């Protein structure tokens, strides 16, 4: 378990335990092993786009599914 | 082609869950060991001995013989066996298997109320509007079929989600049959509803129309032989 480290991994983990009905989701959780599958992931990237007008391509969550990774996609954009 | 469902009326016994991690690989028993929820390990598990127990049976093997790999966006394979196309999906209580000489995608997603925002933000303009058409009474069921019969799609081309679901369009008629809108161009491909469980929508994407008309239930005890 690593704690969220900044503004965009604790929003992401907020949006996450959300979607999963999970807390407390360190940011090198994968997404997929602690209860994420593909319908979900479509509202982790409905909720992105939501907070941050950022566009969350399906096969980037999926290729580094951990909050950090995507934390660092969403800041630079 | 054959299609196998594993209906979890109850969670694998812990004699069970050891058995069947007997028959996997050292990674996929780590794999299972990392899942934060019992449920996802056991459904993950029985897909793998699914996939194990049809496919050793067709080729005379032991169910530990057989070696997965999967290509690039994921779809697992059995390398040895190029002739022995298989797809697995698994949500709820349900764990089905589809299998074919040729490639097969298969899905069912348990339903639950949603907002029609992620058909509204992914899927086509086409299958959003007949959305809106259903009566609020069916939206929610229709969202799943629509869900399920893509999905199966992109599992049999392989590719998954990198294949953006806006891309083309499926529609389930009221006589119950399926079209897909593919540049085709595309090669021959049919998509089949199964109600197995009214919690539940299902698809079975083929390259062919030669559907079972119904699936083949499986038993723990049959899969722990
Ligand atoms: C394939 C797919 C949509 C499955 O979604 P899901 O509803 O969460 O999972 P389901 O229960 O329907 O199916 C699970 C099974 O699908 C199979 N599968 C995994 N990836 C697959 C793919 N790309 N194509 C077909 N089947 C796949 C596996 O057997 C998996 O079982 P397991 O996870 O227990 O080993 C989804 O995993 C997906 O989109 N994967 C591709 C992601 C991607 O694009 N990666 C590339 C990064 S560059
Ligand atoms: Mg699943
Ligand atoms: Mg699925």
């Amino acid at each position: 378990y690593v704690a969220p480290t900044n503004a965009v991994e604790s929003k992401l983990a907020e949006i996450w335990e959300r979607v999963l009905g999970v807390s407390g989701i360190g940011i090198l959780d994968n997404f997929f092993q602690i209860g994420g599958h593909a319908l979900k992931a479509m509202a982790v990237a409905a909720q992105v786009h939501r907070e941050y007008q950022v566009e969350l391509p399906l096969k980037v969550l999926f290729a580094q599914p951990t909050i950090k990774a995507l934390a660092q996609y969403v800041a630079t954009r | 082609m054959k299609i196998y469902g594993i209906y979890m009326d109850r969670p694998l016994s812990q004699e069970e869950n050891e058995r069947f991690m007997t028959f996997i690989s050292p990674e996929k028993r780590e794999k299972c060991r990392r899942f934060y929820h019992k449920e996802d390990a056991h459904r993950t598990l029985l897909g793998d001995v699914l996939v194990r127990s049809v496919i050793s049976r067709q080729y005379q093997l032991d169910k530990s013989d057989i070696r997965f790999s999967t290509q690039e966006y994921g779809k697992p394979c059995i390398p040895d066996l190029p002739d022995a196309h298989f797809n697995i999906s698994h949500s709820g209580r349900w764990v089905i298997g589809a299998f074919d000489s040729q490639p097969i995608g298969i899905d069912i997603e348990k339903t639950k109320p949603i907002s029609l925002e992620i058909a509204k933000r992914f899927f086509s303009k086409t299958e959003y509007s007949d959305l809106l058409a259903k009566d609020k009474d069916e939206q929610t069921d229709y969202f799943y079929h629509l869900w399920s019969m893509k999905e199966s799609f992109i599992k049999q081309e392989g590719k998954g989600l990198s294949l953006p679901l806006d891309s083309f369009s499926v529609r389930l008629h009221q006589d119950g049959q399926v079209s897909i809108e593919l540049p085709d161009s595309h090669s021959p491909c049919y998509i089949k509803t199964y109600e197995v469980d009214p919690g539940y929508k299902m698809a079975v994407c083929a390259a062919h129309p030669d559907f079972p008309e119904d699936i083949t239930m499986v038993s723990y005890e049959e899969l722990l032989r």
